[PDB]
């Protein structure tokens, strides 16, 4: 599309800008599904390599959650900045270009005409 | 010999071993409860106990509360003699028509 | 630690372990021709690391605790059959050989991966390369198909090509008819059920076919019944042979690596050992096979990976 | 090949393509593409067999000479604008030229014909490495010239390359060659959407390749390269074959399995711009790519095939390698869709 | 004759041997190096010309 | 739903994590808990729908479909634990999977409030059902039966998902409220007869009408009992759930429109309800009766009339019953048998006197006799359908009377008459077998006093 | 597109004639492309039989595009309805028929015929609404 | 733009076409490879030339030390093939038919 | 029991092609090990006269 938006820095995971909106809270469904993945990405770690899949090695499905959650935690609130980054130029541009929205006069529905279509 | 398969197995019968077998596992004990369990989660929870709930939820889509209203409503149109029921619901004093 | 890469790297090389004495020396000779007691002698003289003969269950003595396990579940095939009515149509003659050649292969590889973790070589009896001999004698006598053969020489050319013919190869001679007056001394019932011409069979072979090809290749020790009481003849014989032909003093450390990275992935070597070619005697059905393999899960040790069977006392499986 | 020598010859694969994607000189591209074909035919030559002769020749000569073309598509840019940088091109037939020849590294139009060859003889884990390492670095130029690329070529060449991957697919029973021909056919999807909006070329791309690494890696734990081979694979390992019937889906692309992840936004994407007959013929033919995958599925998993008595040595012992990565590999390819709103974050 | 022996003629097996007929066309390449850059050289030269790809 | 979802997939680690024989238990009392559970959400408001959360809402329609899921899910436990019995508790579990991940899908596909959403989920059926019939399958034909019926579907459904994220790009939000709310005349032209096309043959492939058919006698036949009686019971009506909410934007077109398919489903009827008397499996006699009354349906909607979705809903959950129960009726005695020829096993009624009762009532509802609510759904079918055009009644007529002629013929052939001599494998019929017929014809007739749970959301 | 204009130009059931010539000219345009690639993915065993190879497919493609052509604009000049679907139908499916008459097997040309009426129709139906194929990047 | 860049052109143009026209000979056609990049080598001389771009006059010689350096392949892989097979002919070179 | 595919099922997938064909009579399976069949001597074996009228052959 953002590409090359005037100011955004080449590999900045985080813009120090993306801080002032709404950090994703700790229990996020999104993130929890996250975590959900990591409980999954080490439960096959124990089938592939013929262990006891609900409990073999408990530290590596500990592991595997624990990262997940994290690196999604990140993921999450870069996804945040980019959305309302995304509507943020968004809402400006439109006052920008004021004639080119011209918001429509409201007519009731009391004097709109639309036909009707019986069925049979 | 084609390939070392074991032939087509015999179907076992479950009333061969335990005549009281109720056709739900091999093992007696568990055969008692599954049965117990299918009948009392069956119908006594479920069927019976379900079909008294399902028969007395409150008003559904609001009927009797529906038929409620018409009854002053049919002693109101009749009574000042004004057609019981009018023959557009949008009154045409709201609307306007083009051309 | 084991070859893998970082080994190689960090300094782990194979020609620091390998001296004077780290040939693979295998040991051979004609049917109950003592080769295995031979094959004995030369191991404790030289200091040679002795391999019993794979049979039906040496792939059962390296896993778990050996304990040799039912037939049906360890190899599907028994020679004492084939000792008595060899033209059975289950087919357990031919399984014999793709089996018994299996159990050479995984033999033959313990063999090199000993050989290049120690550098003390290897006396084998009967090396993979010594298989086929026995195949055609099945053959001859119609004991296994023209198919049966195909599908082992396939398997021979797809998995002894990438595994060399030992620097010196042993043959004790002993002629048909002092085969016949060693196995009836024998006794075994089963062992008595066979042909001469079977022995007549096995012994050309051998001479006609598996010395010429394999001198090429190797320093060849064609030796009467003689020397098998004079063990000690062949140990200055073989320290006295220059070595100077096959494959081994060709290679350096490198290949050295690639042939221990192969023989360590256990599951490698053989994996060519079961080439999808549906021979009628060889393929097992669906339902027989997963039934087996079932009865294979439940037998204690192989339920789970090795060092993760709690029903054997593998504790801390939490955090194993 | 000595473990360092290889684990250099990566290091300067990786950084071939790094140099593409992270310059903006045209000439430093072509080096970045040169020197990643300087140092993957010994990859292929690993092995050294004549197959593998075979398939590490039909590379070279194929890829050399799209470098060769695409270096004129950067004189001859360089002929009509004067200019070294990757931007909006300034010439048509200099972008029709490089257009020609960055497919030709990929493979979508008839230049698809040395894929699948080369995958054939070379092995299966130098085969993983050719299909999701090097398919980066031609896109990564792709992503910067869209804006001046012509809208009405490539759409010919990802409809040529979806319709022709997947018919193909149906008579393959190599299994390297159908990865490769599948590979073909997400190809299509990749340069379909490339002209619009590129952050759902990422996103495809992000999505497909690790959704490979999972294909494949799990092809390496089975040690198979025929169908008979992997159908053998449910006795000694049942659930390896249950995992590659997972991704198989995912291969295919039905929902809720993340392989409709790709396929659903370039839909969506194309759809808006009033593109419609072009979407679906793509979901149409993509089909065809499910059915030889459960062909390829009912042979592993939903059915049972007859294995082998000597099988039965295999049971015995463990595998040695340890599937580095792979866990999170198959678990990253099916289940991701509910989490769809990520696709921001790539652009 | 409706059931099993048209309509899954018209739709199903119709479709199945027009993907028949031609996957065995674009499946049979002989190898020929020299096949496939003639192949390259035709796309190349095609595709800079009449198709109007050049403008 | 936050509601029943969690129970339902909370479900699975249950099946997983349990003892060794205990899965069919536990499994069993459980499901039937999240049944108890979906009977509350019945009841429905006036004219709102039923509204829980952004994601998911339930209106009358979903709702008598909905709880008719979960109750299902209960059934192929009890009819599928028996032929099962042999088999390792890996694959035992893994069935359970399955059956449970498929019922999730039903759960959330009806209650979906947006129509992407619905179509996600509509389709990912086609995954667990695909590994029902391929893998516990009993036939050869199972793997030509399992691509018949993915690629079926699938190919209509790719339009529908092309057509969708159009109406996205045009109309802004594709949730079930506002489209109707927002509701626009779809102006007649090519474009939009085409979108017209996309948006209706995706779902008309999945209630097969005459010709997109060939994939029941295929997929039924094959499946093993548990996946028989999804594949007739819920899947079925899937495609009528999304029939009925997607013919919202679609109708100043409808009536145009409806003409090919109308003439192609009426003609059907006949058409398939004539194949069943010279059928010769049992299974395949049931699931072509399926298309008959299915093909019913087809006209119910596209009339697009108060008592033709009246009708069409009461029709559609008494036909899940109805035809699941008789896909019983064919398990029970093909296990006893080991095939699915009808004249192989006449003389049934005289060795199993109650399975004689058991698939009298199944026959009888299947004649749709009044008041059973097969009849109630025919029967308003009937009078939409004849208002609409006078000549209806000739052909629906007459399919009733067809209806009849093959649905005693069953009957007859396997029940009645003499007893096969040779066949002496017949056992008296286990409690499983008969309680979970009960459990099939107790809620059909127990429906029959109230009809207004089963009228739908146009009641 | 100066070829494919011929056909865009020329008004559909007038001059018959014309578009005649710019559809069977289209047709030969495809037939030399195909047949091009013909000879090289599939050589034949010498030049005789490469130029008649290439005769065979370009003169199928020249025929079916000079009947189609033709059936398109006499229908619609006999019917004096053009923007009819149907009278590009009635061409589409006669140009199968003409696929089975050189190929001599009437269930491939019955197959082409139902394939070929329906896209006819379908390119007339996109020339005539709004649909474009390669839709130029508007979003 | 005058005669010397199109003489030129087509001098690639006939050259792209000879590599893509494979006769027998694989060591034919690698002679066609470096003789087509002379070509490329002789554009970007004349256009960097021409225009004065001081700093670009590295380029065409770089554009020779990897068009050669990879020349050294373009042998080393004829090299091998020639072993096995005997010949550099590309009709063997069909051996991965499937 | 559940029917379970035998080789005849597996032949139909064994081929080098899914659908063989008159052109694809002949395709052999590619060899299990990758390995195609080493061809036949291929020595180089030169055979040199260094003499007589060499000088370093004395003559
Ligand atoms: C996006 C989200 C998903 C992706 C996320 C990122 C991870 C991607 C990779 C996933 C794992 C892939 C993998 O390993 O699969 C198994 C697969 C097979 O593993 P294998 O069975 O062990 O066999 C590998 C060799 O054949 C074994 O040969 P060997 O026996 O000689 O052992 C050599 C081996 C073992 O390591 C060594 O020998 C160590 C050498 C130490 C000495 C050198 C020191 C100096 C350099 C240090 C570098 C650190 O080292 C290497 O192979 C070297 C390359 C890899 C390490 C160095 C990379 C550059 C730095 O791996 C490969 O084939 C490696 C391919 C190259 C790397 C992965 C490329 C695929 C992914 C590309 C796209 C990535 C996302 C882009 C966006
Ligand atoms: C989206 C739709 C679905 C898509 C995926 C569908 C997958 C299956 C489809 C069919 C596949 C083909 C047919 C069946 C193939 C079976 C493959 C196989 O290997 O089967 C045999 C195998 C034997 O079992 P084994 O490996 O010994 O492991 C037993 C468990 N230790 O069996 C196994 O290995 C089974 C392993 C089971 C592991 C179970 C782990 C349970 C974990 C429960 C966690 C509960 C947590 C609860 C937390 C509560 C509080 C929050
Ligand atoms: C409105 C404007 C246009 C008006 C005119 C109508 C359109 C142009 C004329 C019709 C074009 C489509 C019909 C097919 C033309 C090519 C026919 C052809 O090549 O026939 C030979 C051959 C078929 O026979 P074969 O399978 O080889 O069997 C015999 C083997 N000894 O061929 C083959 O084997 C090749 C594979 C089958 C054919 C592949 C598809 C070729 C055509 C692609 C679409 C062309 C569309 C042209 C018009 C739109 C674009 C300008
Ligand atoms: C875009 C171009 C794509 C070219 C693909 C070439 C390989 C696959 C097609 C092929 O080999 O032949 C297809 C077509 C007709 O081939 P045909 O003459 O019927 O002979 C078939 C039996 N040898 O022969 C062709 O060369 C036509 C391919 C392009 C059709 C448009
Ligand atoms: C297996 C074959 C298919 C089975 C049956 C499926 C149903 C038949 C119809 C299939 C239609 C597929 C495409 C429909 C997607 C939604 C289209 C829609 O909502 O309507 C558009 C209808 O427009 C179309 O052109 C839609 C496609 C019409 C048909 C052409 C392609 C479909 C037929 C061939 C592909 C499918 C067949 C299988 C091929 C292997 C409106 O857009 P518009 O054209 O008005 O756009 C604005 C402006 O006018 C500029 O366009
Ligand atoms: N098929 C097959 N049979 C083998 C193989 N190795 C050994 N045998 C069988 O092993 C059996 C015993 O061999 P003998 O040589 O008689 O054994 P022995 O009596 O201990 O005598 P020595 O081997 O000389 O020690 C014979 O039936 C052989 O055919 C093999 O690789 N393949």
């Amino acid at each position: 599309m953002m590409s090359g938006r005037p100011g955004r820095v080449p590999l900045q995971f985080l813009p120090n800008e993306a801080r002032s909106l709404p950090p994703p809270k700790l229990t996020d469904p999104r993130l929890v599904y996250m975590g959900f993945l990591g409980y999954c990405s080490g439960l096959i770690d124990n089938a592939i390599r013929r262990r006891p899949v609900v409990s073999a090695g408990l530290h590596r499905q500990l592991l595997y959650v624990t990262s997940f959650v994290f690196f999604g935690y990140y993921l999450l609130k870069r996804q945040d900045y980019m959305y309302a980054l995304r509507d943020h130029d968004m809402f400006a541009y439109v006052k920008s270009h004021p004639e080119d929205f011209p918001e429509k006069d409201k007519k009731t529905y009391g004097e709109i005409l639309e036909e009707f279509h019986p069925v049979r | 010999i084609r390939l070392q398969e074991d032939p087509d197995p015999e179907d076992e019968n479950l009333y061969e071993k335990n005549p009281d077998s109720h056709g739900y596992d091999k093992d007696p004990i568990v055969d008692l409860w599954n049965m117990r369990v299918v009948f009392f989660f069956g119908f006594s929870i479920v069927l019976v106990l379900g079909s008294t709930f399902v028969a007395y939820l409150p008003d559904y889509r609001m009927q009797e509360w529906a038929r409620r209203e018409a009854e002053r409503l049919v002693k109101y149109r009749e009574a000042n003699g004004l057609p019981l029921m009018e023959s557009n619901c949008f009154d045409p004093n709201k609307i306007q028509l083009p051309e | 630690l084991q070859y893998g890469p970082l080994a190689f790297v960090l300094g782990e090389r194979t020609t620091r372990k390998l001296t004077e004495t780290s040939k693979v020396i295998t040991v051979d000779g004609n049917i109950c021709s003592g080769k295995g007691r031979l094959a004995r002698e030369i191991a404790e003289k030289l200091g040679l690391r002795h391999f019993p003969e794979a049979g039906i269950h040496y792939a059962d003595s390296t896993t778990g605790d050996g304990k040799p396990l039912d037939v049906q579940l360890s190899g599907n095939c028994s020679l004492e059959k084939f000792y008595d009515d060899p033209k059975s149509n289950d087919g357990n003659s031919y399984r014999l050989q793709s089996w018994l050649y299996a159990s050479r292969l995984l033999q033959y590889a313990d063999a090199l991966e000993h050989l290049l973790s120690t550098g003390q070589g290897v006396v084998l009896e009967r090396s993979i390369y010594s298989d086929f001999v026995f195949l055609e004698a099945m053959y001859r006598q119609g004991f296994i198909r023209k198919q049966c053969v195909e599908h082992y020489n396939e398997v021979k050319k797809v998995t002894a090509c990438e595994y060399l013919p030992p620097h010196v190869v042993v043959y004790v001679d002993v002629p048909v008819p002092e085969i016949q007056s060693r196995i009836q001394k024998k006794g075994n019932p089963h062992e008595m059920k066979i042909t001469a011409a079977y022995l007549q069979d096995i012994e050309n072979a051998y001479k006609k076919t598996f010395l010429p090809e394999m001198s090429e290749k190797c320093e060849v020790l064609q030796y009467s019944a003689r020397e098998a009481e004079d063990a000690e003849k062949v140990v200055e014989d073989i320290e006295y042979l220059k070595c100077d032909k096959g494959p081994w003093p060709d290679q350096d450390d490198r290949t050295f690596h690639r042939l221990r990275m192969l023989v360590q992935n256990k599951l490698e070597v053989l994996n060519y050992t079961t080439i999808p070619v549906y021979l009628p005697e060889i393929t097992i059905g669906a339902h027989q096979s997963d039934r087996v393999f079932q009865k294979f899960t439940e037998l204690p040790g192989r339920k789970y990976s090795p060092g993760y069977n709690e029903d054997v006392g593998d504790k801390w499986i939490w955090l194993k | 090949m000595n473990p360092i020598i290889y684990t250099t010859l990566i290091m300067t694969v990786m950084s071939g393509t790094m140099l593409v994607m992270i310059s903006s000189h045209w000439l430093l591209i072509w080096i970045g593409f040169e020197m990643n074909l300087l140092a993957m035919i010994p990859v292929l030559m690993k092995n050294f067999n004549p197959r593998a002769t075979e398939a590490a020749t039909k590379y070279f000569l194929t890829q050399a000479t799209a470098s060769m073309m695409l270096m004129m598509a950067i004189i001859i840019n360089l002929l009509y604008s004067g200019q070294w940088t990757i931007t909006k091109m300034f010439n048509p037939v200099a972008m029709t030229m490089m257009t020609m020849a960055l497919a030709m590294k990929l493979g979508l139009s008839p230049f698809h014909f040395w894929v699948p060859e080369v995958t054939q003889g070379i092995s299966l884990q130098a085969g993983l490495l050719l299909l999701t390492w090097q398919k980066l670095a031609p896109l990564s130029v792709l992503c910067q010239i869209s804006q001046s690329i012509n809208p009405n070529l490539m759409l010919t060449m990802a409809m040529l390359s979806i319709l022709i991957g997947g018919w193909g697919g149906l008579n393959q029973t190599q299994l390297r060659k159908i990865m490769a021909y599948s590979s073909i056919a997400h190809m299509g999807w990749m340069t379909a959407v490339l002209p619009y909006n590129t952050t759902m070329t990422i996103l495809n791309l992000l999505i497909y390749i690790t959704m490979t690494l999972a294909m494949f890696m799990l092809l390496i734990h089975s040690s198979a390269t025929t169908t008979l081979s992997l159908s053998h694979t449910w006795n000694k390992m049942p659930v390896i074959t249950s995992l590659m019937m997972v991704t198989l889906l995912s291969m295919g692309g039905l929902p809720p399995l993340s392989g409709f992840m790709p396929k659903w936004m370039i839909i969506q994407e194309m759809t808006k711009n009033e593109s419609i007959i072009m979407p679906t013929l793509m979901a149409m033919t993509a089909l065809l790519n499910l059915y030889f995958y459960m062909r390829l599925a009912y042979s592993s998993s939903l059915t049972m095939f007859p294995s082998t008595n000597n099988m039965k040595m295999k049971w015995q012992f463990e595998h040695t390698k340890q599937m580095k990565l792979l866990p999170t590999m198959i678990v990253l390819s099916t289940l991701v869709l509910p989490m769809t709103p990520a696709l921001s974050s790539l652009n | 004759l409706l059931d099993l022996i048209w309509l899954e003629t018209i739709l199903p097996k119709t479709t199945s041997f027009i993907q028949m007929k031609m996957s065995i066309m674009v499946s049979n390449q002989k190898g020929l190096i020299k096949l496939y850059f003639l192949s390259f050289l035709i796309t190349i030269m095609i595709s800079m010309t009449l198709f109007n790809y050049h403008e | 739903m936050l509601k029943i979802i969690i129970p339902t997939t909370m479900l699975l680690p249950m099946t997983w994590m349990s003892k060794h024989n205990m899965i069919w238990i536990n499994a069993t009392v459980h499901s039937l808990l999240i049944s108890l559970i979906s009977l509350s959400l019945l009841n429905q408001l006036g004219e709102n729908s039923l509204n829980f959360s952004l994601t998911f809402f339930s209106d009358s329609l979903s709702a008598p479909l909905l709880v008719l899921t979960t109750w299902l899910l209960p059934l192929m436990l009890m009819a599928s634990q028996s032929h099962l019995s042999k088999e390792t508790t890996t694959r035992k579990k893994l069935y359970i999977t399955m059956l449970i991940l498929l019922q999730l899908f039903l759960i959330m596909t009806f209650t979906a409030t947006e129509l992407i959403l619905f179509y996600i989920l509509f389709e990912a059926t086609l995954v667990p059902t695909l590994i029902i019939i391929t893998r516990w399958g009993n036939q050869t034909e199972r793997l030509n039966a399992g691509l018949y019926f993915l690629f079926y579907t699938l190919a209509g459904s790719l339009p529908l998902l092309v057509a969708l994220v159009y109406i996205q790009n045009t109309t802004g939000s594709l949730n079930f409220l506002i489209i109707h709310y927002w509701s626009h005349p779809l102006s007649n032209s090519w474009s939009n007869i085409f979108m017209w096309l996309a948006c209706i043959m995706a779902f008309m492939v999945k209630m097969p009408l005459y010709g997109l058919h060939l994939w029941l006698p295929k997929a039924h036949v094959e499946a093993p009992i548990a996946g028989s009686m999804v594949l007739a019971a819920v899947l079925l009506k899937l495609g009528g759930y999304g029939m009925m909410r997607i013919t919202t934007i679609l109708n100043p077109l409808t009536n145009y429109m409806a003409y090919p398919f109308l003439m192609l489903s009426m003609w059907g009827m006949i058409m398939t309800s004539s194949i069943c008397l010279r059928q010769t499996d049992l299974k395949s006699l049931i699931a072509y009766s399926s298309v008959s009354h299915m093909a019913l349906v087809i006209v119910a909607i596209m009339i697009q009339t108060p008592w033709s979705f009246m009708g069409a809903t009461a029709l559609m959950i008494a036909h899940g019953l109805t035809s699941s129960m008789l896909f019983c009726l064919a398990n029970t005695n093909y296990e006893r048998v080991h095939s699915r020829t009808m004249i192989l096993a006449r003389g049934l009624q005289t060795l199993l006197p109650l399975m004689a009762t058991w698939w009298l009532m199944a026959s009888l509802t299947n004649l749709a006799l009044p008041p059973s609510i097969n009849l109630i759904g025919e029967l308003f079918i009937i009078t939409a359908s004849f208002s609409w055009s006078n000549i209806t009644i000739i052909l629906m007529g007459m399919n009733m009377m067809i209806t009849a002629l093959y649905s005693l013929y069953m009957l007859i052939t396997t029940q009645r008459g003499k007893y096969t001599h040779h066949i002496n494998n017949i056992k008296a019929s286990f409690t499983r077998e008969n309680a979970l017929m009960a459990l099939h014809i107790l809620p059909l007739l127990l429906l029959t006093l109230n009809p207004k749970m089963i009228l739908g959301p146009l009641y | 597109k100066t070829l494919l204009h011929k056909y865009s130009d020329i008004p559909e059931g007038t001059e018959c004639h014309r578009k005649a010539y710019a559809s069977t000219s289209i047709g030969g345009a495809t037939g030399l492309i195909v047949s091009a690639y013909s000879i090289a993915l599939k050589p034949p065993a010498s030049f005789l039989e490469g130029v008649a190879r290439t005769g065979r497919y370009t003169f199928t493609s020249a025929a079916i595009g000079a009947i189609f052509g033709l059936t398109s604009c006499i229908s619609a000049q006999v019917r004096e309805k053009p923007d009819d679907p149907l009278n590009y139908f009635i061409g589409g499916c006669a140009g199968g028929l003409t696929l089975g008459a050189r190929t001599r097997s009437y269930g491939i040309g019955a197959a082409a015929c139902a394939y070929m009426g329906l896209t006819a129709a379908l390119v007339k139906m996109g020339q005539l609404e709004g649909w474009q194929v390669f839709a130029e990047p508007k979003v | 733009m005058p005669l010397v860049y199109m003489n030129i052109i087509m001098a690639f143009a006939i050259a792209l076409a000879g590599l893509l026209m494979y006769r027998s000979h694989l060591m034919s056609s690698l002679l066609c490879l470096e003789g087509m990049m002379l070509s490329l080598f002789i554009m970007s001389t004349l256009i960097i030339l021409n225009t004065h771009f001081t700093l670009a006059n590295m380029m065409p010689i770089i554009l020779l030390v990897f068009a050669a350096c990879e020349a050294a392949l373009g042998l080393s892989l004829l090299v091998m093939v020639s072993n096995t097979y005997g010949t550099d002919y590309v009709q063997n070179l069909n051996l991965l038919q499937c | 029991r559940q029917w379970q595919p035998d080789v005849e099922w597996a032949e139909q997938f064994g081929g080098a092609v899914m659908y063989p064909t008159k052109e694809t009579a002949h395709w052999k399976p590619p060899p299990w090990n990758d390995v195609d069949p080493p061809k036949d001597t291929l020595v180089s074996n030169l055979t040199l006269n260094f003499g007589p009228q060499h000088p370093a052959a004395h003559g």
